[PDB]
């Protein structure tokens, strides 16, 4: 029995023809106070998996440590640690899902929502979600928090079913993700302008972009809005 | 806990600690039981190298386990108290859960089981 | 009562 | 909300952010929290959107009726009418209001009316959730009889900070300038004020 | 619900989905959430269904009487003021959440009203459980200087986001277009993208299937 | 302590080819105890039919109220009230009790005697009108009725076919609800004859 | 209060009503008549909240007696029952509602039929062959479902009632101190004195 | 639920309904509320569907082990006391059961024990148990004689469940009937109330409250 | 306060014929008014010709299915590769569920396959492990909408022989697989119409003596 | 449960205990014996929480019978009462305490005196000429304060008890279905069969 | 879960 | 409380007020909220006095034992030990702690540990009830690589403001200077800092 | 409700 | 209790 203190807002993501994209802003809020600004909420594991996390940051840091320990443990007595016995995204996910459900079952949850994005060794795209209740699901697009409400409807306009994935290039998909992040900055009172984005491509591998910014914002029409109904000047 | 396996097998397939327990029985005062048509009688010898005994209070050799069952014995007297107490407790517990006093066979099987348990448990003779 |  | 009003050489300036919240959802990113109750008496609204609108509408109505019968009301009088409403209905109202106006006798004036309906006349006033984060800054940087450009800068810099730290503040910074020269509306967008 | 309003060059357009819910159950697959306050002032309503209908008719009635009394065409700001002051008096207990729009001698107008009685002005708005899905679309595609046909597309696109992505919204899209100098056009079931598929089987029963105990002719006459 | 399910009961209505049907069960109970097997929930005012589910005292009261209001309507207007109009009167009357409502789920059915059109509607306890082409449902077994109707129903049924369909929707919904049943009545309504049939159903 | 029953047979309505009045752990009285005559051919039994029951009954009785004097006529059982129902239906939304349940048994002289109405404190009215309020119904309804016939004589009715009281004395937790029985028929209202 | 069991001249009658409810939702009309523990032992179920089903089939396993260990069928008293001592251990945890343990042994004769989840255990000749118990009691009590023929006893039991199925909203479906004698239990069929009500109304002329 | 349960919606349905059985469920997964996925299967081939769905709180549903699948694995390991009969699966699942009596799995469980005489079988469980074999069962969110339809169309309840005066019931009879898939598809389209948590897709697993086949159908996405 | 009394006269202890067992609105049984023999000259009656009562009584009975067998001797009433009190005094601070009240009536053969102990579920013990648990005491204590004399015969004791049961049947809200009476004296424990 |  | 720690050219400085409260009563006006856990690793304590003391005592003990076995611990290591305590006992602890130390490799370092037990490495950090009022000020006035005198001034001016607005802050301003030169304790009294 |  |  917990209550989240320092928190991270939405994590958004989608599959495209060759891989997966995932993004999340760099903010750690403390209620309504925007307390911390250099917070990385995407954690890469190997060169084939990124784990994006929302919710309590102290629990996120705990999960970071679990993942970094998992890499270490997998290398132990494993001569194929950087080859056939490298950690897959599906392994990293199931491990996290197992922990999340055990912690909910002990009435002491890790107060997070997690999206595991990556590419399996056979080239398949992996995107799956798990949260504090141990609930899990897969979809061509996934988001947490306000992201689920505002990003999903936008990202599903691009990939609305399985068959739309081959038809979607990485330029198209990155556009959709970056636009979705702008919207969230317009509308989520606990978002920041700065964010990180990562692509995991079955050919180019992992590209991790830091210090992105929301740009091309429409604010001009604000000048024409006077009063709340009848006022003119 | 004290763990030692005291009742173990010897090369000929004997358990010497059990067999030596039998020797202790052999040295005990005699007990006999005879069943009639409609009764059972329990007779017990008392070794007579003892005058100045107080018979009012000296532990008698036949014990009531319940009001319809008696038990007598030959061997170590202190050992027999332990079996009688356990048997007495079981008699009351059987009444509590089955709502019937024990059969003589049942109570015998219980005491026997206790005795057997002490032949394959660590730290006990 | 129904909502919308 | 983050709101403030500042007196200076030639009069007074009101400023505010443009965010309305419904929980953590931003219901309106371009709200106008600076409201006219008379030609040169305006207010900044914080707290309940419904309460503050209802209050400002009633006050505008009283002052229109005042005007018809007795001429232009003083800023003090306008603040008194806000008080009467806020104080007498303190159990049912969530309204933190700053009143600011320009007389030709009295120059610029600022009255702040916090939750209980008390009145406080000040050189400048700050209020709204975002104001907590700029008490330090504002106390350190305000002086009396600033110029128009200095006062716009003070307000711009102050609200910039309140918006930066307060999640319940954001959007554009609106200002309303009140002098003998008339009434001027200013607006400053994120790309300008954010990186100050 | 999902509802929106979008201004354009010569006017304003509003749209709404058509689902009514009673808990998880769909009570009505095709109700009309677009209300006529006066001929060229229309209202979209979310919240407590009866409240939005009742508050919309009451103010529509008083607007008619006022229009007659003044010999003028009604203004949107009058509907706005009357609605907001009524809702405020009821302290939120009348659960009506409205987007009010129309054209009048002053021009074209777009407003929203929450149930506690606060009002908002904008070029694009959305309310209801589907309002975030819709607003994501509006924030993505809205621009200054939309033509009437762009505005209609934008509006119904925003309603569609609600229909597909919000469990509180479904079925059809209703639209209303209020252009300056022209009659309002009310486009009931403008889009119908959720037509039930043909059923696999007909469940029409053999006559006599149902066991009857008694018949009798009912007297409806005098 | 939930007034809408102390007494139990249900009402369903359907349109057909130039006809309507409206049916109810006959149970009146006090929670688990069945009390009466003869409690009908459908009433008529001329050719307009009203079914009411919910708290029985309010069902009775509202019937008495709408009889009153339609009697005066007839005297002043010199004609029988039509379903479209009666629907509006029901709505007004319920919403007038907005913050202390009648705990009922009314349903209106009949044929407009000028236009010949079949008409049905349903309402929530505070007056919201639900007009429908096909069917309206009400009461403690409303989930079940929604299920039965949505699968069994097809447009344009002949009166004797419509009878089977509405009866099967009612019966099978009632049988999955502990608080509904104990008998049933079906009204088949054509432009000017109305047949009333009592159904044979399980009495548990 | 607690036990009130009624059975309608061919030619009468019989009301049986418990005699005990209990407050706390004391039976204060064992001869309480939980009934008021409304008119010469209409009887009402009542049970519920202390004080409320008698106040309500006497108030209805006063109203019906006033009507009788005013019109020199006896209101039919159906009419009296509808009056009573309306009073309870108003009451249920008052600042303090009457918490009283009633059985109204009457002989309608225009129809020459006996009639039994069961009305609860919410104003829920039903006409019945047999009725009960409170926990009593949980034993008697099923018993009567079994043994009751529509054409029984008044004597058959009283035997059927003996069955009900016997069952209630066997299975009810409380000592309700027996019942007072009253018969309403074409000749008015009378009380059986040995039950 | 409604369940009953009564002793008489010719042994024991056991009759139960078959309805399960979650609130007002009728979850099933085909529940087997009698468990056949051994050819001379029956258990009836009322309360939590799972609680009853689980612990009463667990009880059967315990009775089986008694007879393996003791070379003898378990007494009704001892079988009932296993169940009651079990539920008493769980007192306060929220188990919900009202059960009757019904059987014949030579040492006991025909015997019924009522056992519930508060840990109450009672020997007696007549019990009715469940939300419909009072309805069943009303009919049963007012026609019960020690000397009922086997034929009459079976009908009375069946008729008493019918009474409760009709009036109690939370009882219904069908009647299951058993007769227990010195030779064990005999099943006397599944009787849908669907048809049984109408058959009884017609043949017996009762249920006049109902529109015929 | 932390609440360890959630509700993921959807609905499931099992029907059993003479020599086959089906277990169907929609593929939508939700929380509150949001869609989590339009295709997230919840009916599973568990080996030994048993299919299983555990609908309600998905995390509990997955845990249970996982545990039962594992139970089948060990049944082979411990009893010389013996086939786990449907009746034995059912009883094992009762113990899985009741083992958590005081912190239950929030699911309604259905399994389907073939009994030991080759006949089709459906078993259903309450959340703490009461169970029963049936011809017929719907479970989950739309259960209350679909179940009474199934009583009528699978077990012919309230249906009589025309002209027999409501004295001779429609006689019981097994249904072809073609007929059963028709009732399933209609059941789900109806359910989708009136329940907000049901939609997107329908997956049917059919079980005969030659194994497990799947069929998939689109459902309305609003 | 509900009614348990005890009176100690010159030469015996008499225990009277109600026969009804009620759950909900149903009297499940009217012949319940709310008593256990602890030893041949000691009897214990009990009332309280369902299940707890019998479980506790039988558990004490099992312990006393074990002691008897072990020492071939009968514990005095005073000793048994002290054992029982300690058990209840432990219980009151357990995770789930026994909610049971008891009367222990015994004939002490060393003293040739009858003895009556009243012990509540907290382990509160008192020796008394007459005793009761629950609401019963509220009528009987005063009645017995009046009519009881220390030197009464067993017959005088039973008449005094008839008075108590009569009063309880007049004024108690519930039907407790009569009492089973038992006498403990120099010759053991016996049951009166017509009360 | 159900009851009986 | 009001507390902060600031890195600069030569190392790091910690500062704090000296007020402890028991409701609105000041239980101690000369408290020392800056506490040593190692020669050149110190912390600022806010929240529960009992919790933070108990925590600091345990951490001092761990680092003494660390020192004995493996030599001088890094500031990062000290912050990790605070975290472990705060995170693992988050249900029972009300402790907001800033950790600051001086390595010769790493120069000055500041780690802040808010309520949930998360860790955040920063150029400077502020915390305690009084910190809310100086977010604006501090963000506007902090630069990297300030001199010792500039950093003392920044801290003095910042805490001055926090003390001015926060009723739960007051008394003296204490500072602790951490450089290669050793450890220096500073104190500034009201008559100095108040009128800044 | 909307705040500011 | 003493806070800081
Ligand atoms: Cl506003
Ligand atoms: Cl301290
Ligand atoms: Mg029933
Ligand atoms: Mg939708
Ligand atoms: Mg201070």
């Amino acid at each position: 029995t917990q209550q989240p203190i320092v928190t991270g807002t939405s994590v958004i993501s989608m599959k495209y023809d060759n891989g997966v994209i995932i993004a999340a802003d760099n903010l750690g809020s403390y209620g309504s106070l925007l307390r911390f600004n250099g917070v990385e909420r995407l954690i890469p594991v190997g060169d084939n998996t990124v784990v994006g996390i929302s919710g309590d940051i102290s629990d996120m840091q705990h999960i970071e440590r679990l993942l970094k320990d998992l890499v270490t443990e997998n290398a132990y007595d494993n001569p194929l640690a950087d080859a056939e016995e490298a950690l897959e995204p599906s392994y990293i996910f199931e491990y996290l899902a197992t922990v999340m459900y055990q912690r909910r079952s002990k009435m002491n949850p890790l107060w997070n929502a997690i999206i595991v994005a990556g590419v399996q060794s056979n080239g398949d795209q992996f995107l799956r979600y798990v949260n504090l209740l141990g609930v899990t699901y897969s979809s061509p697009t996934l988001a947490t928090g306000f992201g689920a409400h505002m990003a999903n409807p936008l990202l599903r306009k691009v990939v609305d079913r399985e068959s739309d994935i081959p038809k979607t290039t990485v330029q198209v998909a990155e556009e959709a993700i970056v636009n979705a992040m702008r919207v969230l900055y317009y509308r989520d009172a606990r978002s920041s302008r700065n964010f990180s984005l990562a692509i995991i491509d079955k050919n180019t591998g992992l590209t991790f972009k830091k210090n992105l910014q929301v740009e091309n914002m429409k604010w001009d029409f604000a000048k024409d809005i006077k009063g709340y109904g009848t006022q003119k000047i | 806990g004290y763990d030692r396996a005291l009742s173990i097998f010897s090369p000929d397939g004997h358990i010497f600690q059990v067999e030596y327990a039998l020797e202790a029985v052999k040295r005990g005062t005699c007990a006999v039981g005879v069943k009639g048509k409609n009764c059972v009688v329990l007779g017990c010898e008392r070794r007579s190298t003892l005058k100045l005994q107080d018979t009012r209070i000296t532990p008698s050799k036949v014990s009531k386990i319940d009001s319809h069952v008696v038990l007598s014995f030959s061997g170590l007297n202190a050992d027999s108290r332990i079996l009688i107490e356990k048997a007495r407790v079981e008699a009351q517990s059987h009444r509590l859960t089955l709502e019937d006093p024990v059969t003589v066979e049942y109570l015998t099987r219980y005491v026997a089981g206790v005795q057997q348990r002490y032949t394959q448990s660590g730290g006990v003779r | 009562a129904x909502l919308x | 909300t983050s709101i403030m009003a500042v007196t200076f050489k030639d009069g007074v300036i009101l400023g505010a952010d443009s965010r309305t919240t419904t929980g953590a959802y931003i219901a309106n990113r371009v709200t106008d929290k600076l409201t006219r109750v008379h030609d040169k008496i305006w207010c900044c609204r914080s707290g309940s959107a419904a309460d503050t609108q209802a209050i400002a509408d009633i006050v505008q109505y009283h002052l229109e009726l005042y005007t018809s019968q007795y001429g232009t009301p003083s800023t003090e009088t306008a603040a008194s009418v806000f008080k009467e409403l806020c104080y007498e209905n303190k159990d049912n109202l969530t309204a933190g209001i700053i009143v600011a106006g320009y007389d030709d006798k009295n120059k610029g004036e600022v009255y702040t009316i916090p939750l209980g309906g008390s009145v406080h006349k000040l050189p400048y006033a700050i209020a709204g959730s975002g104001s907590t984060f700029i008490y330090g800054y504002c106390d350190k940087n305000f002086r009396e009889n600033m110029s128009k450009e200095e006062t716009v800068d003070f307000i711009k810099h102050s609200l910039s900070q309140a918006i930066k730290w307060d999640g319940s503040s954001g959007g554009v910074i609106r200002m309303v300038v009140l002098t003998a020269a008339g009434v001027e509306r200013l607006i400053f967008y994120p790309d300008e004020y954010e990186q100050l | 619900t999902t509802i929106v309003g979008v201004k354009f060059n010569n006017g304003v357009v509003i749209a709404a989905d058509t689902r009514s819910t009673q808990g998880p159950i769909v009570a009505d697959k095709n109700c009309a959430k677009l209300h006529r306050i006066s001929p060229k002032i229309w209202c979209a309503g979310a919240g407590t269904a009866a409240d939005t209908e009742a508050v919309t008719q009451l103010i529509g009635s008083n607007i008619e009487l006022h229009s007659l009394y003044t010999s003028r065409e009604p203004r949107v700001v009058s509907a706005l003021q009357m609605l907001k002051q009524h809702l405020f008096k009821y302290q939120g207990h009348i659960g009506a959440y409205l987007i009010v729009a129309g054209v009048d001698p002053t021009g074209s107008h777009l407003f929203s009203i929450h149930a506690h009685g606060s009002t908002d002005v904008g070029y694009y708005l959305s309310l209801g459980s589907g309002s975030l899905a819709a607003m994501a679309v509006l924030e993505s595609h809205w621009k200054q200087d939309l033509t009437k046909e762009e505005a209609i597309k934008l509006a119904s696109d925003a309603i569609q986001a609600g229909i597909w992505n919000d469990l509180g919204s479904g079925s059809n899209v209703d639209v209303c277009v209020m252009e300056i100098g022209k009659d309002a056009e009310y486009l009931r079931n403008y889009l119908t993208p959720n037509v039930r598929e043909e059923k696999q089987k007909s469940y029409k029963f053999p006559r006599g299937t149902t066991a009857v105990l008694k018949e009798s002719i009912v007297n409806i006459c005098d | 302590s939930d007034p809408s399910s102390i007494n139990g009961g249900i009402v369903v209505a359907m349109t057909g080819k130039d006809c309507v049907a409206i049916a109810c069960d006959l149970r009146l109970g006090s929670q688990s105890l069945g009390v009466s097997n003869k409690f009908e929930k459908i009433f008529h005012y001329g050719h307009v039919f009203l079914g009411i589910t919910g708290l029985a005292t309010d069902v009775t009261t509202l019937n008495e109220m709408f009889r009153y209001k339609t009697n005066l309507y007839k005297l002043k207007e010199e004609r029988a009230i039509e379903p479209e109009t009666f629907t509006q009167l029901v709505s007004s009357s319920l919403y007038e009790r907005r913050f202390g409502p009648y705990f009922v789920g009314p349903v209106v059915a009949g044929i407009n005697s000028k236009s010949g059109k079949p008409f049905i509607a349903g309402f929530d306890l505070i007056g919201c009108i639900d007009e429908a082409k096909d069917f309206i449902v009400s009461g403690t077994a409303s989930d079940q009725l929604f299920g039965m109707c949505e699968s069994l129903y097809e447009p344009n049924l002949e009166p004797e076919d419509l009878f089977e369909t509405i009866s099967q929707a009612l019966l099978n919904a009632a049988d999955r609800d502990a608080l509904s049943g104990w008998g049933a009545v079906v009204y088949i309504i054509k432009k000017d004859e109305v047949v009333k049939r009592y159904l044979k159903m399980r009495q548990d | 209060m607690d036990i009130i029953l009624g059975i309608r047979v061919q030619d009468s309505v019989i009301l049986a009503s418990s005699k005990a009045v209990t407050r706390g752990i004391s039976v204060l009285k064992d001869s309480d008549d939980k009934t008021r005559q409304l008119s010469p051919h209409t009887l009402m039994s009542f049970a519920g909240e202390a004080g409320d029951t008698v106040q309500f009954a006497e108030y209805i009785q006063a109203n019906i007696q006033l009507y009788s004097i005013r019109e020199d006529y006896e209101l039919s059982p159906q009419a009296v029952s509808s009056f009573v129902r309306q009073e309870l239906a108003k009451s249920i939304r008052s600042r303090r509602p009457y918490q009283v349940n009633v059985l109204i048994g009457g002989y309608d002289k225009k129809k020459n039929k006996p009639e039994l109405y069961q009305i609860d404190y919410l104003g829920t009215k039903v006409e019945l062959p047999y009725g009960a309020h409170g926990y009593s119904g949980f034993y008697t309804f099923s018993l009567l479902d079994h043994h009751y016939r529509p054409d029984m004589t008044t004597e058959e009715g009283l035997d059927l009632l003996k069955l009900c009281v016997q069952e209630l004395e066997k299975r009810m937790p409380m000592d309700f101190k027996g019942v007072i029985v009253k018969i309403v028929d074409k000749d008015g209202i009378r009380q059986v004195d040995d039950f | 639920t409604t369940t009953l069991a009564f002793r008489f001249q010719g042994g024991i009658i056991v009759a139960v309904d078959s309805r399960a409810t979650a609130g007002n939702w009728v979850a099933s009309q085909t529940v087997k509320k009698v468990i056949e523990i051994n050819p001379f032992l029956l258990g009836t179920m009322a309360g939590g569907a799972a609680d009853c089903q689980f612990w009463e089939t667990w009880l059967g396993s315990q009775c089986r082990l008694h007879e393996l260990r003791e070379k003898e069928r378990i007494s009704v008293a001892a079988a009932s006391k296993i169940l009651s001592n079990l539920v008493y251990q769980y007192k306060g945890a929220g188990l919900s059961m009202g059960t009757m343990i019904c059987g014949y042994t030579r040492k006991e004769g025909p015997t019924i024990y009522y056992v519930d989840s508060d840990g109450t255990r009672l020997k007696g000749d007549i019990f009715c148990v469940g939300s419909g118990q009072t309805f069943a009691y009303g009919v049963l009590d007012s026609n019960y004689k020690w000397d009922l023929s086997v034929e009459d006893a079976l009908y009375l039991g069946k008729r008493s469940i019918l009474a409760a199925a009709h009036r109690d909203a939370y009882s219904g479906g069908s009647v299951n009937l058993y007769h227990v004698t010195e030779d064990g239990w005999i099943y006397h069929g599944n009787h849908d109330v669907g048809e049984l009500f109408w058959k009884v109304k017609e043949e017996e002329g009762s249920f006049n409250n109902v529109i015929g | 306060q932390f609440n360890p349960y959630g509700d993921n919606g959807g609905t499931i349905l099992g029907i059993a014929g003479e020599d086959f059985a089906v277990l169907a469920g929609d593929t939508r997964n939700i929380t509150d008014y949001s869609i989590n996925s339009r295709y997230e299967p919840k009916v599973f081939d568990c080996g030994d010709n048993i299919v299983m769905s555990a609908n309600g709180f998905a995390a509990d549903g997955d845990a249970l299915v996982k545990r039962f699948k594992n139970s089948v694995k060990w049944y082979h390991f411990d009893h010389n590769d013996k086939k786990l009969s449907i009746n034995s699966a059912a009883r094992n699942i009762q113990h899985l569920l009741y083992g958590k009596r005081f912190f239950p799995y929030y699911v309604h469980t259905i399994i389907a396959g073939l009994d030991e005489d080759g006949k089709g079988a459906v078993y259903s469980f309450d959340p703490v492990g009461s169970y029963e074999r049936e011809q017929c069962r719907a479970g989950g969110a739309a259960a209350s909408l679909i179940m009474p339809f199934l009583d009528n169309q699978v077990n012919f309840k309230n249906q009589y022989e025309p002209g027999t005066n409501g004295k001779v019931k429609k006689p019981l009879k097994y249904l072809s697989v073609e007929e059963v898939i028709k009732l399933v598809r209609d059941s789900f389209t109806s359910a989708t119409e009136r329940h907000i948590q049901v939609g997107d897709g329908l997956e049917i697993l059919i079980v005969t003596k030659d194994g497990v086949r799947k069929e998939f159908y689109e459902l309305k996405r609003d």
